C-alpha cells in the first residue's frame, strides 16, 4: 500500500507565515496559527474559513486543541500562552512566566494541563482552569523546540537545540530519560506515537528518527527531505496506511512508510518551506502550511 | 513607514 494524497483545498487568509496547523480531536476543524498574530479556524472537510481568533501582541509559533475541541492554546513571541474558548473567541487565561518567546505548546489528554516550551530553555506545566504555572522544569540548555504529552498524560517529551530529547514525569517534574544517539545535532521536533511506545524526533541534519522510549534506542531512520534550519512538525498518520509525515525545506510534504522507511509520496504545491503538517484524527486527510513567501494552508485527501 | 523587519514569530525565523 502507498497513499494517494491529492490536493483538495488551498486555504488563503493569513497575511504572514503560517506557523502551525492542527486538526480538532472531533475532526470538525483545522486551526492555524501565524506570524500575523492570528489563529484561524477552518472546516476540516470543506476547507471553509470559519473565524479568526486574535489577542496576542506578537506572532504565534504554535497552537493546540483541548480534547473536547472547545479550547485552543497558543504560544507567542509576546512571551505568553493564551487559552481560548473557540466558540466565543474569548481569551480565558493568559499564561505568564516565560522570559523569552514561547515556541511550542500542547494540552494533556485530560486537558486540565498545558505544557509549554520556550526560548528561555525551560518547559512549563500550567493549570488550564487557573492559568497558574504548576512546574518549571530546567529542561534544556538551549531553546525548547517541541513539547508533547503521551496518551495518558503521565509523560512529557521535550526537545531542544541542545541536541537532547528528554522525557519528564508529569506528576513529579522529574527527568526520567535523556535520549541521544551517536551525535547531537539540534533536535527540532519530538512527539510520542499514538500508542505512546515510540518518540518521533526530527534533527537539523535532514533526519527523522523513531525511538523506542523504553529501550532508549533508535529503531527507524527517515531521510530524503531537507531540514537544517526550521523546526518542522512531523506526524504519525494512522487512519489508513501507517506513515510518517513531515514538511521540508524544499517546499514539499514528505510521506514515508513507517516500517520500511521508504518515501511513498511527495506532495507538491507550496512555494516556501512547509513548516507544519497535521493528520486528521479519523479520515485520510493531511493539512500542510508554509512560511512567509507562501502563506497558505493546503488540505490533501487520500483513499488510504 | 512600516518597520523594516515586521516582527513575526520565532518558528518562521531561522535560529542560529
Amino acid at each position: 500500500v502507498k497513499p494517494n494524497y491529492a490536493l483538495k483545498f488551498t486555504l488563503a487568509g493569513h497575511t504572514k507565515a503560517v506557523s502551525s496547523v492542527k486538526f480538532s480531536p472531533n475532526g470538525e476543524w483545522l486551526a492555524s496559527s501565524s506570524a500575523d498574530k492570528l489563529i484561524k479556524i477552518w472546516g476540516a472537510y470543506d476547507g471553509k474559513f470559519e473565524k479568526t481568533i486574535s489577542g496576542h501582541k506578537l506572532g504565534i509559533s504554535d497552537v493546540a486543541w483541548s480534547s473536547d475541541s472547545n479550547l485552543l492554546v497558543s504560544a507567542s513571541d509576546d512571551k505568553t500562552l493564551k487559552i481560548w474558548d473557540v466558540s466565543s473567541g474569548k481569551c480565558l487565561k493568559t499564561l505568564k512566566g516565560h522570559s523569552n518567546y514561547v515556541f511550542c505548546c500542547n494540552f494533556n489528554p485530560q486537558s486540565n494541563l498545558i505544557v509549554s516550551g520556550s526560548f528561555d530553555e525551560s518547559v512549563r506545566i500550567w493549570d488550564v482552569k487557573t492559568g497558574k504555572c504548576l512546574k518549571t522544569l530546567p529542561a534544556h540548555s538551549d531553546p525548547v523546540s517541541a513539547v508533547h504529552f503521551n496518551r495518558d498524560g503521565s509523560l512529557i517529551v521535550s526537545s531542544s537545540y541542545d541536541g537532547l530529547c528528554r522525557i519528564w514525569d508529569t506528576a513529579s517534574g522529574q527527568c526520567l530519560k535523556t535520549l541521544i544517539d551517536d551525535d547531537n545535532p539540534p533536535v527540532s521536533f519530538v512527539k510520542f506515537s499514538p500508542n505512546g511506545k515510540y518518540i518521533l524526533a526530527a534533527t537539523l541534519d535532514n533526519t527523522l528518527k523513531l525511538w523506542d522510549y523504553s529501550k532508549g534506542k533508535c529503531l527507524k531512520t527517515y531521510t530524503g527531505h531537507k531540514n537544517e534550519k526550521y523546526c518542522i512538525f512531523a506526524n504519525f498518520s494512522v487512519t489508513g496506511g501507517k506513515w510518517i509525515v513531515s514538511g521540508s525545506e524544499d517546499n514539499l510534504v514528505y510521506i514515508w512508510n513507517l516500517q520500511t522507511k521508504e518515501i511513498v509520496q511527495k506532495l507538491q504545491g507550496h512555494t516556501d518551506v512547509v513548516i507544519s503538517t497535521a493528520c486528521h484524527p479519523t479520515e485520510n486527510i493531511i493539512a500542510s502550511a508554509a512560511l512567509e513567501n507562501d502563506k497558505t494552508i493546503k488540505l490533501w485527501k487520500s483513499d488510504c | 513607514e512600516p518597520p523594516l523587519n515586521p516582527h513575526g514569530s520565532a518558528r518562521a525565523e531561522v535560529h542560529l
